[PDB]
RNA sequence: AUUAUUGCUCUUCAACGAGGAAUUCCUAGUAAGCGCAAGUCAUCAGCUUGCGUUGAUUACGUCCCUGCCCUUUGUACACACC
RNA sequence: ACGGAAGGGCACCACCAGGAGUGGAGCCUGCGGCUUAAUUUGACGGGGAAACUCACCAGGUCCAGACACAAUAAGGAUUGACAGAUUGAGAGCUCUUUCUUGAUUUUGUGGGUGGUGGUGCAUGGCCGUUCUUAGUUGGUGGAGUGAUUUGUCUGCU
């Protein structure tokens, strides 16, 4: 599940993160993960 | 006068109640009402699975085609036979909850009483 | 799309506002609230509000509050459930719901009457909704002039499915056991059958009719037996179907016949000995 | 691993002789043909997203239909009369 | 407001000229439908996939009650270590032991503990959408008793 909201849905299993798109895209940010292009 | 003669009081006569003869008429028909009782189980965004109201398949079947109305103001109508136990699937008009009564509403004939005069 | 479900949720209170509805938006533009309440001879707010609220819940209406201009707009759903609802009352459908033929301006659904006999609903759809004047009319005039082709075509002994009824858009058809030029394998009989489908276009050239589009898929056969293999020949095609008089009127002809060889020389590998029926010969037998 | 995950060997060789009404996508390293990699992934695509390889035809027009608008204008039917 | 008066854009989810096609075939895969004890379910769900994921089925199990309160109980109310009995499909389950026992009571009542009870009200707020603002606004001034108007226009761009 998503390790942020209790969501079985949404996953993003790769690399060990574990967080579902949605609050993966707000963490994105925090993690490292910048808008380019 | 309706009354209902009680030996007990002064008076030997309980006194219920009263009123008018209204109407000569046999076209007034009384249909016993009769309900039936079931909780909505589980909640799909459509589909309702609904819990005791029934424990075998093959009654659900029977009763297929009678409408469901829950108390919350809501119709409805069955699906198909869930388990060996008599859960059923079914969809409706609103959203409900787990506080809601699904009920079934089947009618019977009722006949007038005959009646013998009172003396004494 | 279509959900016929929900039409039995409505009482007879709903079926009336609905209707009135119905006169109300082919008089005006946009049937206004209290046009409503004064056209559909009902008692107060309560039935009329109570009833609009269920077809507007379930569908069947649109609440428009333009600037202070409130009315309601029918949706295809009411149009369907008003031609439905007129069906009910003329005993001709009783239960719907199988999907065998979508088209682009006909939808193919499996019915059923009082008594149990299978028939086929095709309601008419053009533009499937940004809904005006001329969608709904011209669908309610496509089924008109489909349905009173197809009694023409009964009528007259031709082997195309019986029209039961039209409720405005929608038509009420006979179920038919058939199977297209598709599906089918074989045949015991090929010349035969290929004599009745050559025989078939001349007697509609001799009525007046050429279908131009007379392929495959198109032709349905029935059987009737199995023990021994009774054939019927139906055929769906009308307002693909080119009069006898239009300037295009012979390779249209000609190409139903040069389809109808080249299938059978084809899928069962009969070729016709008989020259094939030109024109000319259907525009002298009419 | 049965209702056969998949891979390999032999055998069986069905339909399908450019496909009706109709309809999708596309103007240059682009369409199309071609595979590869990565995600799912323990086994797999015919799934998806990129990648490179080969590389055309046809415009560079228009409002015909499709829409999207933005003007001008008459008007709520200011709920006109039948 | 609305027009189905007209006028312009300006567009390969529009049309031309094509290109490749699809629709016909087998197979795949999703949706519906039927069938089913269940064929979980939403309208791509990261919805890839024999256990898992399972949310659906046929059965077999546990664990219930905070507590209050009345009887029992120590000369027994009943909790823990085991071995065979077990034992059905797999586990438990119970009673004869060697044993710990040792009040955790066993049983029956009530308003609610339990809210690892979910629904609603208010309040703060975070993620998803829209007028997806892509022509508006208001400020003084003029005109009108007023709704309103001018700005926000003939022109041309
Ligand atoms: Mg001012
Ligand atoms: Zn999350």
């Amino acid at each position: 599940q998503c390790r942020v909201c209790s969501s079985h849905t949404g996953l993003i299993r790769k690399y060990g993160l574990n967080i579902c798109r949605q609050c993966f895209r707000e963490k994105a940010n925090d993690i490292g993960f910048n808008k380019f292009r | 006068i309706f009354f209902k003669p009680s030996p007990t009081d002064a008076k030997n006569i309980e006194l219920i109640g009263h009123g008018t003869f209204l109407n000569a008429d046999h076209s007034r028909i009384l249909a016993k009402r009769a309900i039936l009782t079931g909780h909505p189980f589980r909640f799909h965004k459509t589909v309702v699975t609904v819990r005791y109201m029934f424990f075998r398949p093959e009654d659900v079947e029977w009763f297929k085609s009678i409408p469901l109305f829950t108390k919350s103001g809501r119709s409805g109508f069955i699906k198909e036979s869930l388990g060996t136990h008599g859960y059923f699937k079914a969809t409706f008009d609103g959203k409900l909850s787990a506080q809601d009564v699904v009920a079934m509403s089947l009618y019977k004939r009722m006949w007038p009483m005959p009646s013998l005069p009172w003396n004494g | 799309k279509l959900d016929t479900s929900h039409m039995r949720y409505l009482t007879t209170d709903d079926f009336r506002v609905l209707q009135a509805v119905e006169q109300g938006s082919r008089s005006h533009e946009v049937v206004p609230t209290p046009l409503i309440h004064q056209i559909s001879g009902m008692r107060s707010q309560s039935g009329t509000n109570r009833a609009i609220s269920d077809l507007a819940k379930l569908s069947l209406i649109s609440k428009m509050r333009n600037v202070k201009y409130d009315g309601y707009r029918l949706t295809y759903n009411g149009i369907d459930y008003l031609a439905l609802k007129t069906m009910l009352n003329r005993d001709t459908v009783y239960s719907v719901g199988n999907t065998i033929g979508v088209g682009k301006e006909s939808d193919i659904y499996k019915v059923s009457d009082k008594n149990g006999n299978p028939r086929v609903m095709k309601i008419h759809r053009l533009g499937r909704s940004n809904q005006g004047a001329n969608w709904m009319h011209l669908s309610r005039l496509a089924a008109n002039k489909e349905y009173q082709f197809m009694s023409m075509l009964y009528s007259k002994g031709f082997k195309v499915p019986e029209p039961f009824d039209n409720s405005r858009h929608i038509v009420v058809m006979e179920l038919i056991e058939g199977y297209p030029m598709r599906r089918l394998r074989k045949h015991k009989n090929i010349p035969k059958l290929y004599s009745d489908l050559m025989c078939f276009i001349v007697d509609l050239a001799n009525s007046g009719l050429i279908h131009c589009d007379f392929n495959e898929f198109n032709i349905m056969i029935k059987d009737k037996l199995e023990d021994e293999n009774d054939c019927g020949f139906v055929v769906i095609d009308f307002p693909q179907c080119i009069s006898i008089q239009h300037q295009d009127a012979d390779y249209y002809f000609q190409r139903d016949v040069d389809c109808i060889r080249r299938f059978f020389k084809k899928k069962l590998k009969y070729e016709p000995k008989p020259d094939s029926s030109m024109l000319d010969t259907e525009g002298f037998g009419d």
